[PDB]
């Protein structure tokens, strides 16, 4: 997931 | 080869005008010259020296309460300490302190350097001071008899006498020599504290210490009972990655694990490396009213909130014998227990908050249960 440039996020 | 060159964190402790301040800067100056080149107020004086292997990043700090304050944090963060003693006053009650501090802390390594020489021509004097100091190390721990203890004057070093300033490429060697290099972030045991979670379980944060590899294990400690899971998959930035190394936010897929089996506090961890506990011993400082603080002490009973890298967890104290309050800028040993448990080591740093309020930090000092 959910991230892009420099916060937490994800996916898999 | 300086990019490839090992980074030592270093500092100068001791007892306030012993010569710390001088010191750092007859180590800079010889060094130069030899070689070449949060709502607590953090007080400090940081350098960066090396010798044809290292390179250090030096803090000093003004006052004690800095060094209680900023060993305790860890904006001050030592792989090893030079205690500071002059000759001149012997240890005295910062520099048993320091070291005490440096233990509870988990300052590893701890070598000495008898300043002031050049006031006392007196090799009685010397071997007296000497025995002192090796004495309160092992009192604390440290390896007081193998201890390195340099002779020296800072400012007769700093003053350009080259006899003196022989003694500070001596600490320097010893820095080099005493001091090994530290363990790395990435070679650590594997330790993701959870920020985030999803259903697609994947759950995200900032892969503090090791890799996470796919197909491998991982254990989910804190909060509730440990769970064991594998790792299917790492993200980062929409793509994917083969593993997730230290100081990277990530996203990791975990295998049959239900979005409600994980709770906030929890981190994703190499198994059996980390373990829950409700119960420590810590070192604590309490901010002073002028820090934004509390106002008033507190006794035993005081149930304020630990927050342990995620989340606040509420917990209730025990107090040194013959401590009854703690007041407003006071640092003591705090025997602390927590309504869930956290996965936690010594060295584990928290804030202590009263709602939206930090009132004080602490460092887990001895783990119990
Ligand atoms: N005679 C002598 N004075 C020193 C030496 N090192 C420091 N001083 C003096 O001791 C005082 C306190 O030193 P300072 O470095 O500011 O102490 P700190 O509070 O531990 O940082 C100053 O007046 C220095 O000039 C030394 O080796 N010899
Ligand atoms: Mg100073």
């Amino acid at each position: 997931s959910c991230n892009c440039v420099c916060g937490f996020c994800c996916s898999x | 080869f300086e990019r490839t060159k090992p980074h030592v964190n270093v500092g100068t402790i001791g007892h306030v005008d012993h010569g710390k301040t001088t010191l750092t800067a007859a180590i800079t100056t010889v060094l130069a010259k030899t070689y070449g080149g949060r709502g607590i107020t953090i007080n400090t004086s940081h350098v960066e020296y090396d010798t044809p292997t290292r390179h250090y990043a030096h803090v000093d700090c003004p006052g004690h309460a800095d060094y209680v304050k900023n060993m305790i944090t860890g904006a001050a963060q030592m792989d090893g300490a030079i205690l500071v003693v002059a000759a001149t006053d012997g240890p005295m009650p910062q520099t048993r302190e320091h070291i005490l501090l440096g233990r509870q802390v988990g300052v590893p390594y701890i070598i000495v350097f008898l300043n002031k020489c050049d006031m006392v021509d007196d090799e009685e004097l010397l071997e007296l001071v000497e025995m002192e100091v090796r004495e309160l190390l092992s009192q604390y721990d440290f390896p007081g008899d193998d201890t390195p203890i340099v002779r020296g004057s800072a400012l007769k070093a700093l003053e350009g006498d080259a006899e003196w300033e022989a003694k500070i490429l001596e600490l320097a060697g010893f820095l080099d020599s005493y001091i090994p290099e530290p363990e790395r972030a990435i070679d650590k045991p594997f330790l993701l504290p959870i920020e985030d979670v999803f259903s697609i379980t994947v759950v995200t944060g900032r892969v503090e210490r090791g890799i996470i590899k796919v197909g491998e294990e991982v254990e989910i400690v804190g909060i509730k009972e440990t769970q064991k899971s594998t790792c299917t998959g790492v993200e980062m930035f929409r793509k994917l990655l083969d593993e997730g190394r230290a100081g990277e936010n990530v996203g990791v897929l975990l295998r049959g694990i239900k979005r409600e089996e994980i709770e906030r506090g929890q981190v994703l961890a190499k198994p059996g490396t980390i373990k829950p506990h409700t119960k420590f011993e810590s070192e604590v400082y309490i901010l002073s009213k002028d820090e934004g603080g509390r106002h008033t002490p507190f006794f035993k009973g005081y149930r304020p909130q630990f927050y342990f890298r995620t989340t606040d967890v509420t917990g209730t104290i025990e107090l040194p014998e013959g401590v009854e309050m703690v007041m407003p800028g006071d640092n003591i040993k705090m025997v602390v227990t927590l309504i869930h448990p956290i996965a936690m080591d010594d060295g584990l740093r928290f804030a202590i908050r009263e709602g939206g309020r930090t009132v004080g930090a602490g460092v887990v000092a001895k783990v119990l249960g």
